[PDB]
């Protein structure tokens, strides 16, 4: 395969610079577009460069081309949560058909700087006895535990941002096929 | 514009499936690509003029038809398990370096038995008094459970308008058992927004199942594509 | 568009002609546009079969050119010609071989 | 000295069922070196000079694929122009392209060319800056605007300054010995009476290569202009060329006139006279 | 090598 794109996915902290790279085999390739694909949508041309150039910049996005090492890269400065998407590098020669990389799934996350972790139980009022557990406002370093039991489920870290004020927060949810569980241990 | 139809398809193994694409770019080149678990864009078939088609890189199992300049269809005569994937149509002017303009994609699941297709139970868990008290915030949690296959899209609606601030939805449905998926999301608002009885909160789960093309026998609900919502009003309690 | 150009025709032998020596008759047609053209070589006013046609090419003014050729053995008696039909002209143009040109 | 490379391309639509005829010819220093024709039994780029046999099969494969892409491009472009000019469906129409580069002996790009004609008239051309377009008519303004919006000039600029220059250089290295080959003209003068005591003197040059040549007539050391006729230089069919130039002169004065033949193959120009 | 044209006319 002619266009090699790694990693499968990458996380970069919000405000950091994300660096995405690809390598290619055919040294005659001379046109290198990048496509961005947001979840539930189709890919769309982000930026492109010809092999006669070193770089192309458009706003916060820059592509770099290095012929000698047959490497292409995409830099995103001041990375926003809205840049979370799959990025596809691609290459071709002349009017030959485009070759796409496998794509890198980029997620930009806030690194939370005043964490107050808490665990809460919530109730479904259209139910007899149905409850779940919310683990919220914990720091971006820690690993959310995964279930050590059939019948109980713990979700991955999910980051929200109330753009109403300045309050991003990591959260995760747990529920069980029972009220034998308790929220105050399930999360550590 | 490049528009695909349907948005989602659930088919039986060995069943016939046609994915359609319509473009208004007046472009001569059209393409069908395959994407697997969010990776790759693999060329199946393409066409550079109305009324003919060309084999792409992974043509096997697929036919294409180009009845007009605007329309390019992908045909799976005998759908197999391995054809479960997301399919993207594109157009371009001529080809080579000319930009590809893509449709929004079609998700296909191929199943041994369509009796397994089941819409979600959608449940809305109301915020804990401890959070409201301790943090002056109120996290609502929506849970969709018991659905199959995993063609669901979850959205939140506040006072009749879709919201994106303050939401985090799981990126991937969690498989609870062979034929049963679950998905969660949360919406966080301020305590006083939650405490206002004028505010209406709705979790909507878009389930993609069977369509009109599917026949369904006499006695049970057809598990069709449909919206299922759960709701709650704010309150000063 | 656009601009038609009228074909310019020469008929001449590859080697100096002598009655009774086998030779090649050329019909060189240049400066024409559009590229669609019909070219016959004639002996006594009758189409010669098996006339070969070169590849067509064009010049930096966009006009086309091509070479028709056939084997022939000139005599005192036999007339040779090249006849060309092209949309720049009301009627076909026939150019007789003149051995001094 | 300078050097040039050119690709001359034509697509001609046909009123019947057939797709357009597409032909591409490459030239190095005005010598044909490759050719593609969609009407060949096996349509592919083919070598047209001996020295192109240095290229491997991948060269011919990928050039061929390129031509196949160009053929589609010309087909689409012809159909678009048919709409821009509101022309009837059952006709025949010609689109042509000239592309290439002129290089100095220091391998500097002197000038890049990228231009088109439709129905024998200039349509659009990339300007000398390799950045802006000159469009000849209403339809071409449509094309110009389209190419301005898609950034098309940048792609042609890249080709003209990069590949065109680099491949020309490679072709001149490989083709050097054969590109320098000459065959000298053989010249003679013929004498053809005409009316009222005048004669045509015809100065012939035969069997020469390359085609470039100059023939002049003179009298008493002055080059002539009037009473003069030149035929277009013409192939003999065997890879050499022919030309003649004539003057009309008074009977009795023929031997006063001399013909000069200038050709790069010669150690010096030929001078000759009617020799009865 | 030949040009590979970009946008159609």
């Amino acid at each position: 395969q002619q266009v090699r794109q790694s990693p499968q996915s990458l996380t970069v902290w919000e405000g950091g610079t994300t660096v995405l790279t690809c390598s290619y085999e055919d040294s005659t390739f001379n046109y290198f577009p990048w496509y961005q694909q947001f979840p539930g949508e189709g890919p769309a041309l982000l930026i492109s460069i010809l092999s006669v150039s070193d770089k192309k910049e458009d706003g916060r996005f820059t592509t770099f081309f290095n012929k000698r090492e047959k490497k292409l890269s995409l830099h995103i400065i001041d990375s926003q949560p809205g840049d979370s998407a799959t990025y596809f590098c691609a290459a071709l020669y002349g009017n030959e058909k485009i070759t796409f990389g496998a794509g890198t799934k980029l997620t930009i996350k806030p690194n939370i700087q005043n964490p107050e972790p808490a665990v809460y139980q919530l109730k479904d009022p259209r139910s007899q006895d149905s409850t779940l557990c919310l683990f919220t406002d914990f720091d971006s370093q820690i690993n959310v535990p995964k279930t050590m039991e059939s019948g109980t489920f713990i979700t991955d870290k999910c980051v929200l941002d109330m753009k109403a004020m300045d309050s991003k927060s990591n959260g995760a949810i747990a529920w069980s096929n029972q009220t034998s569980f308790t929220c105050q241990d399930i999360f550590k | 514009a490049v528009t695909q139809s349907p948005r989602s398809k659930v088919a039986v193994t060995g069943g016939k499936v046609t994915l359609s694409c319509h473009q208004t770019n007046n472009h001569d080149y059209m393409y069908w690509y395959r994407q697997d678990t969010g990776h790759g864009l693999r060329l199946i078939h393409y066409s550079y003029v109305a009324d003919s088609t060309e084999k792409g890189d992974i043509p096997d199992g697929y036919k294409a038809s180009r009845p007009s300049q605007e329309n390019f269809s992908l045909i799976l005569e005998l759908a197999s398990l391995s054809q479960t994937a997301v399919y993207f149509c594109a157009s371009s002017d001529a080809g080579g370096r000319n930009t590809l303009y893509f449709g929004a994609g079609t998700r296909l699941s191929v199943l041994e038995d369509l009796r397994n297709v089941t819409p979600p139970k959608v449940s809305l868990f109301e915020p804990s008094k401890a959070e409201i008290a301790n943090k002056q915030k109120a996290t609502l949690v929506c849970l969709a459970r018991g659905f199959f296959p995993d063609h669901v899209e979850l959205s939140w609606w506040v006072n009749g308008k879709e919201v994106h601030s303050g939401v985090c939805t799981d990126p991937q449905a969690y498989k609870e058992s062979n034929y049963s998926y679950s998905l969660s999301s949360r919406l966080r608002v301020s305590a006083t927004f939650w405490h206002n009885p004028r505010n209406h909160f709705r979790c909507q789960v878009q389930f993609h199942g069977l369509s009109e093309e599917d026949k369904w026998p006499e006695g049970s609900p057809k598990p069709v594509t449909q919206n299922i919502s759960a709701e709650a009003w704010g309150r000063a309690d | 568009m656009g601009i038609q150009k009228t074909p310019q025709i020469q008929v001449y032998s590859r080697h100096p002609p002598e009655n009774g020596k086998p030779n090649i008759l050329n019909c060189y047609v240049t400066q024409f546009h559009p590229p669609h053209i019909e070219i016959q070589m004639l002996k006594n006013g009758k189409k010669i079969p098996k006339v070969e046609m070169s590849d067509m090419s064009f010049s930096k003014d966009w006009s086309f050119y091509i070479l028709a050729h056939t084997e022939f053995t000139p005599t005192e008696t036999d007339t040779y010609a090249c006849r060309v039909k092209h949309d720049s002209m009301a009627e076909p143009k026939t150019v007789y071989w003149d051995r001094d040109m | 000295g300078p050097h040039s490379m050119r690709y001359f391309e034509t697509a001609v639509s046909r009123p019947g069922l057939e797709e357009p005829r597409y032909i591409s010819v490459g030239y190095v220093d005005n010598k044909e070196f490759v050719r593609f024709d969609s009407d060949a039994e096996n349509p592919r780029y083919e070598p047209r000079a001996p020295w192109m046999e240095q290229e491997g099969p991948e060269y011919w494969e990928r050039e061929t694929q390129k031509a196949k892409g160009q053929e589609q491009w010309f087909r689409v472009s012809l159909r678009n122009l048919l709409g821009y000019y509101n022309q009837s469906a059952g006709g025949s129409h010609t689109l042509q392209q000239m592309s290439g580069c002129d290089l100095g002996s220091d391998w500097r790009l002197l000038r890049g060319y990228l231009q088109f004609a439709y129905e024998g008239r200039d349509y659009i051309a990339l300007n000398e800056d390799l950045k802006t377009w000159t469009a000849a008519d209403m339809a071409a303004q449509i094309t110009r605007r389209k190419w301005e919006q898609s950034g098309a000039a940048e792609h042609y600029k890249a080709y003209l300054e990069g590949e065109c220059v680099e491949w020309l250089h490679r072709y001149l290295k490989n083709g050097n010995a054969t590109l320098l080959r000459t065959d000298s003209p053989k010249a003679h003068v013929t004498h053809h009476p005409r009316s009222k005591g005048e004669v045509t003197l015809r100065c012939w040059a035969l069997g020469f290569y390359p085609a470039d040549i100059t023939l002049t007539w003179q009298l008493n050391g002055e080059e002539l202009t009037q009473d003069m006729e030149l035929v277009e230089t013409r192939p003999a069919g065997d890879g050499t060329f022919q030309k003649w130039a004539s003057v009309v002169v008074p009977l009795g004065k023929e031997q006063n006139y001399t013909c000069r033949v200038y050709h790069e193959g010669l150690p010096e120009p030929l001078t000759l006279r009617w020799e009865p | 090598k030949a040009p590979a044209n970009f946008a159609t006319m």
